[PDB]
């Protein structure tokens, strides 16, 4: 029963890394407006939008 | 000094004499003496079979 | 720039101002532990919580509170709880004994000892404030420490800070039930030495509460959270002018000039309308008539007191969320045309509306339902005279024996202040008389 | 014998206990005398002073 | 911070003491070598009430033992809790008292104070604010009652502005175990009068009368009789050791039921009981304990409040339960049995919540009540008092320790006089 | 060139100068061995060598030598030149008789000999600071006999005094009035500045603000050290107001017989309530004139200030410090008295203050050095006077003194001279 | 550096002196040859307080012991720590005292009192600052209670400003071993008062008390009672042995006790004893020895001062502790009960802090406290020798060796004055 709370914990864990990730990417995203810079142009690429 | 200030000290605390047999039980630390009887029993036992045979 | 230092003293106020404050970290942005999650303009950012929280340097919002007891139980709970990285450690003053349902212990013999460790941090508190509006405060008439101290809480910021005001929300005493016995002698102590020292009184009795949320609500077998929950409804509609945006501003200085004529009558009495369940709340609109008329029926009223035995000496309504201008004035000239609600004839005005913007906030695990539109309401009423007459009964009847005064006479008590406060009274239950009676 | 009369008699011809003062000084409730320590002027009221 | 010195005296002294920390240690999950074994964090966060602290995580009670029989601190050894208590708190003499009164109170029992007197001033200067003291006796014993009111009379002369309470084992006339008890129990009862704060009575056949109705035990021992004085010794001191919705502890109790401070002897009472047949067959609810702690078999005295007024009423509950519930019933029994309340006072009942039940339960409830029906116990002491002292029957074993007959004399006209107080406030 | 010599007189003196010189090292970037692993900031404490040492300028002093013992194994045994740490054979007993006149005899020369030689390197000396103990016997006769022997040397120069008042309610000593009382008149005019310190007010500060219950001496020299190092802070790291040292006796000190005032230092907080609260010039200037925050216990709201002093460390900006000020001339809870219409001194430097490992104190922004002249240290004369009747209506230990060479008339003249200070006091403030 | 010579006399004075070497050598790691096995290096700093140094790093005490019997000292030579005492200090008398105080001053201890002045005159100019003396005796003795007071009376006159003390054992109307104590002591506390600096007292009825009210011992010894006379007698000498927070040497502990130069009668005890099966109930904190150093129960003399008033009151503490925790506690005694402490005195009690604790050890305490309670103790003693007196009981034994009845009369009018130097302060 060890063992297995263990794995549970590191399975339940590693979701919440990825979505440490996510809202970093997120939170950088939503800084943006007008007159901010750091923003610039991108070829259109089907990789955005799948 | 966080020992000092320790709130668990009394629980990581061990006794001056925690046992009969130990080590830091010398003269100067006054946990042990000689004139505590132990062996009393045994002696009043040897006594009254000696008092038997006699 | 619109800050208001909130005091709480009691296990009745400490217990209250839990709840209050789990509302305000909900209704700004703040985490349980003091962090804003993320700003999306770091250097901009909005700053509508400068009225009760306070920012350091980093990130950390502190509330402006202090919280006051006489006994360490209630307190340590809030001190290793889900907001114990919240509240800076200084700001929660406990004792050692509690008061002990005493008038004296709490006035001259325990709360003569902290008086001047709490006024040392009530200073720290109001020279952070830009543009101190005034201070609130919670307790409860039937304590040791709610009452006693409270008393003197109010005799010493009269004389350091002179006439900055000072508003209360007390727990009167229910009529019916109530959990002590010497509720009385503290009841009539308390307020007799408070007339000269306060601003104003909003009153609620839990037994009051206790009828909406068995029946508005659906929740049968409340605890005091449920009671306390909307409490927190009242102090931040009452509030919410200060902090978000408003078609009719109402600051906390224009209550006492609008609701207190006379320098001895400062009672009003608190009304929330639509708190209604919500299966019960999927069922009906509730526009600004519907919610206007329910303020105004005696049995939503949260005060164990009718209002149509007496006559209304002023109104104060406050507004949230979808509301037009328009439609306000439409439902309090109906409300007046109504004969079951009477006016007394020297008040021919008689209102102060607020409108506002902000809808209120869902808290996750309340009994409410989500709204558009809310009002709250504090009303002067002739009808509280009736319910000193059942406060006089009371004192007098165990006054005849001269019951339970040992107690407090070998408390640093003469025993002649027994007979001074209540006949302090006794004008006060006549003075309630003079007003209501017309002026032929 | 009136207790009902006595007892009410017992308190009002009386006195009130006034107490020992007490300055609480931390929020966990530590509480001390008030005279006997360096605070409150109690020695420059002696006869002996500044003669 | 609020720690409470327990006192106890005598066989009856001891043996209920004994059971008392029972039900504490396992409260506080404390396994009998001292050491602390339990779950939450709740039952260690105020455990210093009772408890002291040794070294290695170990507890040891602030319980001091007296008897004046050296036999009975061996009884006190072989329980299973024997070995929780300090060896210095024992006092034991070497003769004892042996029914009697002048032999506990001049004689021998006024040799053997003055070693305990060190031995509660060793333990009282040790608290950061003591709340007060208990005590736990028979009247109708020597040790416990001959000493046991100059035990009282000492620690109310030193400290005077502290707590004392009384958990007094008075007798009872159909379980007459001894001959010469009216003279001990009528001599001690002036003693509780001027320095006590708080009194119960707690009579043995008013705890026969429910373990042979309400729990059918076939063989109720003292065993089964402790166990009711201790629920009940518990449901007092609790919410100051746990925390509560509404807050009460053993002075806000004495404020609110002590009208006069000559009128505090109580009539303690007990919730949930239930017998093994009748155990499947109940339901756990709210008032399913007022229904039980106001039954007038309930009580944990030999006397009945149908024959007089309650002037006032406390109670304490216990378990996550809800205050509209709770509220609402005290006003349920105060409106409907509208002759058995005083006028005077008109909010008769006291309230609190506390949040952690007894270990095993799930809710529970605790009574103190204060009442003109209690002066129907002292008459009786006093009519087998006069039938005996006319005739001046056991006199010269008492008056051989140099008492005097008008020591005698003023000890029913300092009881006459309370069977007279609580009758004009009965008139009211 | 801008030297300081300190001189420690007694086991309070060993032991502080021990925390104090330790944060000097470390403020520096100085090791415990001497060497540094360039600017000269360090040359008002260190002198360098020949051999790449910084030594420093003090001089310990002890009548007994199990206490600078210690300092000669512990851990800067390396740093401290052998001959700077003088002591006796046979210390003074709790004795002002036997630290004044049979016991310090035989040490007042050799000290007034290292003091020439370390005088005669400083080219801008500034003046000396001593640090002593009242109720000690070398701390008080000894300490008194070196100020007694200073003036005749050295004349019109600066001489500072750091001083361990006797504490209000506990003692260590029961001979404690008479030693407090006779190096009060001997040195009442051979001093310029006296500031207070009581060990139970550093107790009680260090409980409260703080969370160290239990606290130890060596956790009062940090805060004793903090406040030294912000007095002689602008002398070494640049500031926008320095303040040199021959301005604190000139702003603080009105009348030759009253240059006694107290300090504090103002965030002395802990490292969970340095995360709840923002520590602005203006909390931490209203938090000098705090009685809970004082240095000694006794409280200025019963008295009439007549001077003060603030020295401000860090991110400081002249108009925040003046608005602070400003709110505080405002209240009526701080009354000055009649004659001292201006009131202040001013003093800002740039250096925050330095963070010792071990510590307590965390690490800030701002800081606020106090030192203030106040009626209201009447009543800290009047228990010493009384207790030192309460002691003398009965003769009680007057042979200890009598018997190593003093007269009796002293205890009569220091009670007389120490009446007149107390109606001083009183008609200064009228 | 600051030595202390021993001394001590008598079959009590070798028992004590044979358990006292025992401790302190076991404190600074001493086995029974002379050799250092100890671990620390703070146990090698001070050690020539008491030890001197010889060929071979062997260290031998500075003690010499007196007696005027032979069979006392060959119990002392032959026991586990006789080979560490120089051989060449023992002094002993072929004929012995026979339990009479004029025999061992006048007579018998008058020709050996100049044999071991040249013992002490050797080896206490081989220091380098001493501090002063010491002796152990016993007043209800012959040897000790004769000629050792002959030899406070001889070193006072050639050494006068150091310190003398004395562990003095006055006797006891409960415990009474011989018949003629009466005429010892009271000849013997009038030769104390003028040439003692300090001195204590210490009644074997009332170490009989500690040994079964506190450790429950069922056959305590001799051997027992030796250990707790020098538990307060390396207890008081602890701060210039050790280093410390706050030292305190033994001339520092005069200046704070004595007011008056005729009021010198201390009495010890002693703050972690604790029976057997009492072991695991304590905590050893600094609250809980503070208020056991502090019983009535503890002390070590047969009087109360529940009848008296506490003039001053004396602490060493041993061990790392916190300086604030000490403090509280004297303010915390003063204060409750103002009834047992003088008024004339604003704060009695003295404490000083070192920093090693006894080995074994976690902490420690001791207490030296002046009373007026101690007037009992002589007046309990002079309520028996003119019982005895007045009808010339055992007086031929005593005239015999040259005194007169002038002796007898001058020696309770000298020690009913100091009964009544300690009266007028009990009020
Ligand atoms: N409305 C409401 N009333 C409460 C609440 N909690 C306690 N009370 C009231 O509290 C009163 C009892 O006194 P407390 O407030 O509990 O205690 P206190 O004010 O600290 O006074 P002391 O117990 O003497 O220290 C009762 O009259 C209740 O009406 C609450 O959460 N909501
Ligand atoms: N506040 C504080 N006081 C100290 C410190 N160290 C010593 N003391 C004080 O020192 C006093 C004891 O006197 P000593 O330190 O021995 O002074 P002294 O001049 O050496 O006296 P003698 O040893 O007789 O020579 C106590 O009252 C303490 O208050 C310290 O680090 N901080
Ligand atoms: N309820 C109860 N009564 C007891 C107990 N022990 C003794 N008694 C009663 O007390 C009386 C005997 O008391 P006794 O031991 O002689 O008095 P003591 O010496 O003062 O303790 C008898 O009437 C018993 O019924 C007990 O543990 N519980
Ligand atoms: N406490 C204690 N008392 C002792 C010891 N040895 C002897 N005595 C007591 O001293 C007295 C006898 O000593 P004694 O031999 O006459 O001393 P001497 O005359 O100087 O040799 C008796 O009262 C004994 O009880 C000892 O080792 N410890
Ligand atoms: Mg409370
Ligand atoms: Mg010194």
């Amino acid at each position: 029963q060890i063992r297995l709370n263990w794995e549970h914990k590191e399975t339940c864990e590693m979701d919440w890394s990825d979505k440490v990730e996510a809202y970093n990417i997120d939170e950088a995203c939503c800084r943006y407006n007008n007159q901010s810079t750091d923003v610039q142009f991108y070829p259109h690429s089907a990789k955005f939008e799948e | 000094e966080f020992d000092l200030s320790d709130p668990l000290a009394l629980k990581k605390d061990r006794p001056a004499r925690q046992s009969d047999y130990d080590a830091r039980n010398t003269i100067s630390g006054m946990q042990k003496f000689m004139g505590e009887d132990l062996n009393f029993h045994l002696r009043k036992k040897f006594q009254e079979e000696q008092n038997r045979e006699w | 720039m619109r800050e208001c230092i909130s005091v709480h003293v009691g296990q009745a106020g400490v217990q209250i101002g839990n709840a209050c404050w789990e509302l305000y970290c909900l209704e700004h942005g703040i985490q349980p532990d003091g962090q804003m999650p993320s700003d999306k303009t770091i250097g901009g950012g909005d700053d509508s919580f400068n009225t009760f929280f306070s920012e350091t340097g980093a990130g950390k919002h502190v509330p402006r509170a202090v919280f006051v007891d006489l006994e360490p139980t209630v307190i340590d709970e809030v001190r290793t709880g889900t907001y114990r990285q919240l509240f800076h450690p200084e700001q929660l003053i406990t004792g050692k004994e509690d008061a002990a349902n005493n008038y004296a212990r709490g006035h001259y013999t325990i709360g003569k000892e902290l008086i001047d460790l709490v006024l040392d941090r009530i200073r720290k508190l109001a020279d952070q404030c830009t543009g101190l509006q005034g201070f609130l405060i919670f307790h409860s008439f039937g304590g040791g420490t709610g009452s006693g101290f409270t008393s003197l809480l109010m005799e010493r910021l009269s004389v350091d800070y002179g006439k900055k005001s000072k508003l209360e929300f007390s727990i009167y005493p229910a009529p019916q039930v109530s959990t002590a016995v010497v509720e009385p002698y503290n009841s009539i102590l308390t307020t007799h030495t408070t007339l000269e020292h306060s601003d104003c009184a909003f009153m609620v009795d839990n037994e009051a509460i206790y009828d909406i949320c068995r029946r508005n609500l659906d929740i049968e077998r409340p605890t005091y959270t449920n009671l306390n929950r909307l409490i927190g409804q009242i102090v931040s509609s009452i509030t919410a002018s200060l902090r978000f945006d408003g078609a009719l501003n109402v600051d906390l200085t224009e209550f006492q000039t609008n609701l207190v004529p006379y320098p001895r009558i400062h009672f009003p009495l608190a009304t929330y309308a639509p708190v209604i369940s919500a299966e019960k709340a999927y069922h009906e609109q509730l526009s600004v008539a519907e919610i206007t008329n329910a303020c105004f029926e005696p049995a939503n009223q949260m005060v164990k007191c009718d209002p149509r035995h007496g006559k209304y000496m002023a109104c104060c309504l406050l507004y949230r969320g979808d509301v037009v201008p328009k439609d306000v004035n439409a439902a309090i000239a109906t409300i007046k045309t109504k004969r079951t609600i009477q006016f007394v004839d020297w008040c021919p005005t008689g209102f102060k509306v607020g409108i506002n913007y902000q809808p209120p906030t869902v808290v996750p695990g309340g009994d409410l339902a989500k709204v558009q539109r809310a009002v709250c309401m504090l009303s002067n009423t002739t009808a509280i005279a009736e319910a000193w007459a059942r406060l006089d009964h009371k004192f007098d009847l165990m006054y005849a024996k001269r019951a339970f005064v040992h107690w407090y006479v070998g408390e640093g008590m003469e025993e002649g202040e027994f007979s001074e406060a209540r006949e302090d009274m006794a004008a006060l239950e006549k003075d309630y008389e003079e007003v209501g009676m017309d002026s032929v | 014998k009136n207790f009902i009369n006595t007892n009410a008699a017992d308190v009002i011809m009386g006195v009130a206990k006034k107490p020992k003062p007490i300055y609480v000084d931390k929020r966990t409730g530590d509480k001390h005398d008030l005279e006997t320590s360096g605070l409150v002027p109690k020695y420059i009221n002696k006869k002996d002073y500044g003669v | 911070m609020r720690e409470i010195v327990h006192l106890q005296a005598g066989q009856c002294g001891n043996q209920i003491g004994a059971k008392f920390w029972e039900v504490i240690s396992d409260e506080h999950g404390i396994d009998p070598t001292g050491t602390y074994h339990g779950d939450s964090d709740l039952q260690l966060e105020r455990i210093n009430v009772y408890y002291n602290e040794a070294t290695g995580g170990k507890y040891v009670p602030r319980a001091v033992l007296v008897d004046l029989e050296p036999g009975t601190m061996d009884s006190v050894r072989s329980g299973p809790f024997g070995q929780i208590f300090r060896p210095d708190n024992f006092v034991f003499g070497q003769s004892g008292a042996g029914n009697n009164w002048a032999k506990g109170h001049y004689t021998e029992g006024a040799e053997l104070v003055d070693s305990v007197l060190d031995v509660v001033r060793k333990e009282a200067e040790s608290c950061d604010c003591l709340q007060g003291f208990q005590l736990t006796h028979s009247l109708g014993g020597g040790t416990g009652s001959g000493m046991g009111t100059l035990l009282i009379s000492k620690i109310r002369e030193e400290y005077p502005d502290r707590i004392m309470n009384t958990f007094s084992v008075v007798p009872s006339p159909k379980v007459s175990d001894t001959v010469v008890e009216p003279y001990n129990a009528t001599l001690s009862v002036h003693q509780l009068v001027e320095n006590t704060d708080e009194t119960y009575c707690i009579d043995n056949e008013a705890l026969y009368d429910i373990c042979f109705r309400t729990l059918k035990l076939t063989t109720p021992t003292y065993g089964d009789l402790n166990h009711l004085v201790s629920a009940t010794m518990s449901g007092v001191t609790t919410c100051l050791r746990f925390p509560g919705q509404l807050n009460a502890d053993l002075r806000k109790l004495a404020v609110n039921m002590v009208p006069f401070p000559r009128l505090h002897f109580f009539m303690p009472g007990f919730a949930p009981l239930t017998s093994r047949g009748s155990q499947q067959y109940r339901a756990l609810t709210v008032p399913e304990l007022t229904q039980q702690m106001f039954d007038a078999k309930n009580m944990m005295a030999a006397c009945d409040p149908r024959h007089g007024r309650y002037l006032t009423v406390a109670a304490v509950f216990r378990g996550r339960m809800s205050m509209k519930e709770v509220d609402e019933q005290m006003l349920n029994v105060q409106n409907k049995n509208s002759s058995y309340f005083v006028e005077w006072i008109p909010n008769n009942v006291k309230t609190a919540v506390c949040d952690i039940p007894p270990r095993g339960l799930k809710m529970s409830a605790t009574f103190i009540g204060n009442s003109t029906a209690i002066q129907e116990l002292f008459k009786r002491i006093s009519e087998q008092f006069t039938a005996m002292f006319r005739r001046k029957a056991f006199l010269h074993w008492y008056t051989g320790e140099g008492m005097d007959e008008m020591e005698f004399t003023e000890a029913e006209s300092n009881m006459n006089d309370l069977v007279s107080e609580y009758q004009q406030y009965q008139d009211a």
